DNA sequence: TAGACACC
DNA sequence: GGTGTCTA
């Protein structure tokens, strides 16, 4: 209906795939500088680079595609040695069509380090048949791709979106996340579970439309539910509310409670103190975490190695 | 030669010409600095603090390490990078030694093949294969292992030892004194 | 179903055009390369009898010339192909066809724009020279009221300016000039003689080597030029 | 003003055919006509090092000055492979009539490259009196040192006040020049000598520039990270980091690199003992993006520059 | 003394079990892969007249094969080996014998739990059909009153449930289910006719081809079931 | 029982079964306990004092249940050897339908880890026709998984009791071998001076008649010479472990008391960061120089 | 000019003695290995009917044998090689004489110090043998009244001290020891039957191969 | 099959 | 150093 379903496919975070430009909820202007690229028709070389999985980039390469009626090939970056942009490739970019239909090579995660070769072979190739044929490269890492290639593109970063934009965004998603529970048979209890699942893991489209599949093992989101939601990455209110006391007690038992995923609890905390304590305290902070930090895996006893993080910050720091 | 007045024809002339790609290979070979002058050429510009780059050179973070570690004026530096010294650019390595050490001035292969032998025709470790050599050369002098095990040294084994020119002179050392 | 040494041979032949098929039951066999430059299609004496993908049609053919001639392929009862032999059973997979990349049909060509032939043994020297001389792209051009082809080497030569070979199909009678270039990698055909019809519309453009056993359409590269 | 038509790019579109209309210092000039006269070029290495200059279009136009039988190999192409089949075909392949065989090699100093290098030198041993060769170089140590016997290693760089006073000029002018065959406006005269101060070594950038902005047909990197930890600022380096963690063995590799130019000789033993430390505890450290935090307000701190 | 055509033949074959040979005065020669899992035994018509262990069979014979075939080898004055030809005489080195492996002595095969035959043009089409469905293990079992043959690829199928081949060597009289699993590895033998003799206590297991030239007896897999 | 041919003593005296080892109490009925049952399991055999025989102990369970066996150095065994030899040894069943027992001696060897990773899979994948056997000094060189996959077997402290008997099994052992290899016995508290020297260590003991005191260094380090430090230090690379330990024993004794606050200090901080440290033998002549100095 | 299957086997050999060649108009082709220490010679039944270095010559046969027989070589209008097929021509670099190593005259050999024949199969095995056991350096020698050749493999055996191989040419009559060593690599004569000219002047020596088709002559060292 | 490059 | 990957 509103959603496109693949339809071929269980997996469900593919099959709501967005077929088109519309579809995909990206930051304002993207969408512009994306619909205005369609408009025209003929497309030019770009790279489409997360990093952070998740953010639309193989589905705008798609999608622009799609939009265009483009003569399209899908390619495996990972397979583009180069013999490869030699053979196949280049036979392509050469080729006339002649359906009349602009030709579009997408190169998927393209950002491996030792198709360093390829990527110097493509500079060349790029230039050579510009009037034919368009390349999009999409990548999780830039720097893995060549600048002169870079260079040669437009670069379009996702998943940094402006606060406004990243409103927006989560307005639309959820949206989305209802339209497709509508379709897949998932009875909707509360909201609440459903919005905590679009903020709880942003950037990541991909993983929020997982989350939810996950959840639905009992084919509702009741309050039941929800209560689940904000416990893996909840609230660390009582933590940092033992820490402004200064007690022990309190942070000693609070202690073995994170043990568990420290490598999660500890970037949560440094997120939420920097903004609650002074500035001097913010250089401190840092130290005192990332040396910590730095060291687990070294330290025997996990639940300890956190106590001792948390009265080395409430000695230093001040709010 | 064979053609008597011939021209001049150096090394390099010969091969190109012929297209044996060897005596190319090798002639290239010849022109570039020995790894002994280079391990040398590096050691004294940190100490002495002068001009050089490396990567057109051959670097062991080991050498340089150990090398430096002679002066207790130097090892204060060799320990850092001692510690930190892994996952440091060959590079950076380089330049953390350079402005480091502030002053200056400066001053197996065959034990291998028998030790890595007498590991295999035991079945034991490399660590008591040492303690193995040790008990033999003062005692029993050990050529007389050195016969019964010169029988294992099989082509293909000479390659785990080392890849060069420098395995098949040790083929014949081991088939000689004994 | 039972294949004949002439299908597989063709078969084999597409093979190197795409390293999959998707064969339909009906006497008509087609494959197009992945990059789309290049289509083949058959008729063929041998019946299909079901729908089959094959992934490695390379290994598939392989395999065949392993059993009798009479061995007969059918459908598997878990759906995989079985080839039957008089003492022996062999399993080969069935392919997702979603795996496996095939032409959606068989586009009329377009009338030609131009019509020459090239004779069996001209093609063989084209196709075998080509390795010798390093000739990667070809020109079927317009020369003294000929049709000839002249060949390339772009590596070394990026604007087609020096003609490492020459082959003179037929005079050419209408008064257009086309420069139709070709890519060497591009000219799968299997040895035999071929009607060549040219088709040309601005800036696309594409020939069809028409042979006794199959049909071959090849893009020609961007850089083609024409009157038509 | 030259043109090479059917280019995209104006830097590879207008590209200084002779050596006179190459915009250069005093002694550089001279220099090269100075060669271009004896019509004979010997064995070169122009090196740069800081990039723009003009190495590769002076490399070109020698060529032509003397009318030189010319291949051109980019230095990354320039491989095993290469320099036995197509450079000894050429060399030895013969051209009748007057041209000079020169075979330039460009950027060759790249990393990979130097058995490649040490295959020349006895090349050039080899083929020296039929052809003559000009490599191109960004850092001359990235050449062996016998590439640096046979050739003649000549400098490029540093105008003097004079130079600079009209070498600016000579790229304001031919700036005016590429703008009037683009139909690009120029609304500024100042704005244009703006551009060939604000980056005046660099010829090379100051063309990729222009392309950019005549976007409407008018005239008006580690680097993020670098200038934050100038800035010593925590806001930006905080959220830097995560965008790196992706790759920290690259990232960090290349993070020592530009901090140790950029940086005191006293922060650079500093600058190592903080990073070496970091990349050693990397693997341990159970959340990347922070450790990498962690190194850089630590940096921001004791590095000074 | 002399080896004939047939001699070299075998020695070859041999060759593919395990790289070097281990040589006795008499008239029986045998070898072991290095790693135990197959074996090889056979009386020769030429008689070898001293003991001799040669590293590189295979070169050894490609030397051979250059000389006629009255080419006399001997023990050499010094003690390796003289091919001594009409004009020509070779040397090739004899090895430490502690350097090759060799089977201890020839154990006696335990009278056979289930016996059958392989033609010679079936054992053929297995190994061949083997390289291309990419079958790396085998199993000798029994279905519907017969011994079949059934190649699985244990990369892509861990359980062996998929059977990429069968083949019918005959009927099965006895009441036991056998389920034998070979490596395809170790099918060493040279082509021919063999009978098969299936030998199994527990755990333990082999298979011993008896053919015409020699014998090869071949370790079963750890997963091999069976009543016997 | 000798292997009458071999050219060492530990080699060619090597007991054969489980019984003729020397061995605690507790020890050789857990061994015996194994062997009982006929079928090895995956098993971890460590130290972590050396000379203790681990390969010894591991090379007789597999005779006691007659085992085929493969022999590994740990040092050896790289990612692509257990890839072909192992897992062609692993692979095969035998043809005698013994168990197939991989022994790795001294798998905690450095850059190995990769390879101990790979084994996770391996080992439940060849569980009816095979077992490893590992052979470590010290365990935390074993990664946890294979740790999961093994029993854990650890070495040793000998009970008074076993203290006096084990002594005299040595004792009318090496009085045995002695017998065989016609040396001469001038004195019998000469072989039992032996037993006692180095007692926990045997292998040790044999080596000797086949032909440590920290005070080289102690000695060099009142001496506060360099030439003779830096060469005593790839010495005791082997185990620094152990030697660390043996140092600020005998250091705490023979200095000042306001030395043996800093002694700790530079020891522990050393200790500390060992396997942190690239070349370890150049960490432990950084210790020397500044113990020498303080 | 055309050029016969026979003549084009010729030069296919020749080609691995030289990469390049020389050929001169008339009926004799000759060439000589870049080091000297391999020259060949041959008259040809084909007429060579115009000056042209190919540089090379094993590419410019390949190329020849994908034409057909009658195809014409002659010389470009540019002055580069021109095959001329029925329907196809063929353009191939004439190459700068200066970079194409040529003989100056064929030397008369002087005549022979020793003479011996090879029959072609025994020159196939000693070839054939030669790969298998690694023999890079020969000896033609005297043993026992008759002239032999000896195989050695001078990398493990720097003296020629160890006699990998042995053939046994013929019975010598004369009286003279010599020990001819000969560089394997230069032994690249066509298969078939050799008169085997040997000469020597003190430190100087060289051998002649006089086949049926062609001559060798080939440095030694004595 | 090596050496170049990259990551432990 | 080891392992992996790629281009030659
Ligand atoms: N010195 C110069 N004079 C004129 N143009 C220049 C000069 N340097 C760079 N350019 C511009 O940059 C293009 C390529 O410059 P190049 O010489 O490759 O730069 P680099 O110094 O990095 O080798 C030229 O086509 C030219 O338009
Ligand atoms: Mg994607
Ligand atoms: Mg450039």
């Amino acid at each position: 209906s509103m959603i496109t379903v693949n339809e071929k496919e269980h997996i469900l975070e593919q099959k709501y795939r967005p077929s088109t430009i519309d579809e995909c909820i990206l930051p304002a202007f993207d969408k512009e500088t994306f619909k205005s690229i369609t408009s025209k028709g003929k497309i030019p070389h770009i790279i489409l680079h997360s990093p952070s999985p998740g953010t639309g980039k193989t589905t705008v390469a798609k999608a622009l595609c799609h939009d265009v009626n483009a003569d399209m090939m899908f390619v495996n970056g990972s397979d583009c040695k180069i013999d490869f942009v030699r053979g196949p490739l280049t036979n392509f970019a050469s080729a006339a069509s002649f359906d009349g239909r602009q030709k579009v090579i997408v190169i998927d995660e393209f950002d491996r380090s030792g198709l360093a070769e390829s990527q110097r072979h493509l500079r060349s190739f790029m230039e050579a048949y510009s009037s034919n044929c368009s390349i999009i490269i999409t990548a999780n890492n830039i720097d893995g791709i060549i600048k002169p290639l870079q260079s040669r593109c437009r670069v379009i970063t996702f998943g940094q979106p402006t606060d406004e934009d990243k409103i927006e965004m989560m307005k639309q998603m959820i949206r989305r996340l209802t339209e497709i529970c509508k379709h897949e048979g998932i009875a909707i209890a509360d909201m609440k579970v459903v919005a905590a699942l679009v903020k709880k893991n942003f950037p990541d489209f991909r993983k929020t439309i997982g989350e939810l599949d996950s959840y639905s093992s009992k084919g509702v989101l009741d309050a039941g539910i929800l209560s689940l939601v904000t416990n893996d990455r909840g609230a660390i209110d009582d933590v940092l509310e033992s820490l402004k006391n200064k007690d022990v007690k309190q942070l000693r038992a609070l202690a073995p409670k994170y043990a568990a995923d420290y490598s999660w609890f500890v970037g949560k905390l440094a997120e939420e103190i920097y903004s609650r304590v002074t500035p001097q305290s913010i250089i401190r902070m840092y130290e005192i975490v990332g040396e910590n930090n730095q060291y687990h895996g070294i330290a025997a006893n996990t639940e300890l190695h956190l106590a001792y993080l948390f009265i080395q910050l409430a000695c230093e720091m001040q709010w | 030669s064979l053609f008597k007045d011939d021209i001049q024809l150096n090394e390099h002339q010969v091969a190109w010409y012929s297209k044996d790609w060897t005596a190319v290979q090798s002639a290239a070979d010849s022109f570039k600095e020995k790894a002994e002058n280079e391990f040398f050429e590096i050691i004294g510009a940190i100490n002495n603090k002068t001009k050089c780059s490396i990567a057109q050179k051959d670097y062991s973070k080991f050498m340089v390490e150990n090398a430096l570690s002679q002066f207790p004026e130097c090892m204060p530096a060799v320990y850092a990078m001692n510690l930190i010294g892994s996952g440091l650019s060959d590079e950076a390595h380089f330049n953390y030694l350079m402005a480091a050490v502030p002053r200056g001035k400066r001053y197996d292969s065959t034990e291998v093949l028998i030790i890595k032998l007498l590991a295999k025709r035991y079945q034991v470790n490399t660590n008591d294969a040492i303690n193995y050599k040790s008990i033999l050369t003062k005692n029993g002098k050990l050529p007389l292992v050195l016969k019964e095990l010169k029988g294992l040294v099989t082509d293909d084994f000479l390659k785990e030892v080392t890849k060069n020119v420098k395995e098949q002179k040790q083929l014949k050392k081991l088939a000689l004194e004994w | 179903m039972k294949l004949s040494k002439d299908t597989t041979a063709l078969l084999k032949n597409f093979a190197t055009i795409n390293s999959g098929i998707m064969l339909k039951s009906g006497q008509f066999i087609m494959t197009r390369a992945v990059n789309g430059t290049t289509y083949a299609e058959a008729n063929i004496s041998d019946v299909i009898d079901f729908d089959v993908a094959i992934y490695d049609l390379n290994g598939f053919l392989g395999i065949l010339s392993l059993v009798n001639d009479d061995a007969e392929i059918s459908q598997s009862e878990d759906g995989n192909i079985k080839i039957a032999d008089a003492r022996s059973t062999i399993f080969w997979p069935a392919a997702d066809p979603s795996t496996v990349v095939a032409p959606n049909k068989p586009i009329p060509f377009p009338v030609a724009s131009a019509v020459t032939e090239i004779k069996a043994e001209d093609l063989q020297q084209l196709l075998r020279v080509s390795r010798g001389l390093q000739i990667d792209t070809i020109a079927i051009t317009v020369k003294e009221g000929k049709i000839v082809i002249n060949g390339f080497n772009k590596v070394e030569d990026s604007a087609l300016t020096r003609v490492k070979y020459s082959l003179t199909l037929g005079d050419y009678d209408g008064e257009n000039t086309f420069n139709f270039i070709i890519n060497m990698a591009n000219m799968k055909m299997q040895p035999g003689n071929y009607k060549l019809l040219l088709w040309a519309k601005g800036k696309q453009g594409a020939a069809k080597f028409e042979g006794e056993h199959a049909n071959y359409v090849v893009a020609l590269e961007a850089d083609s030029t024409h009157d038509f």
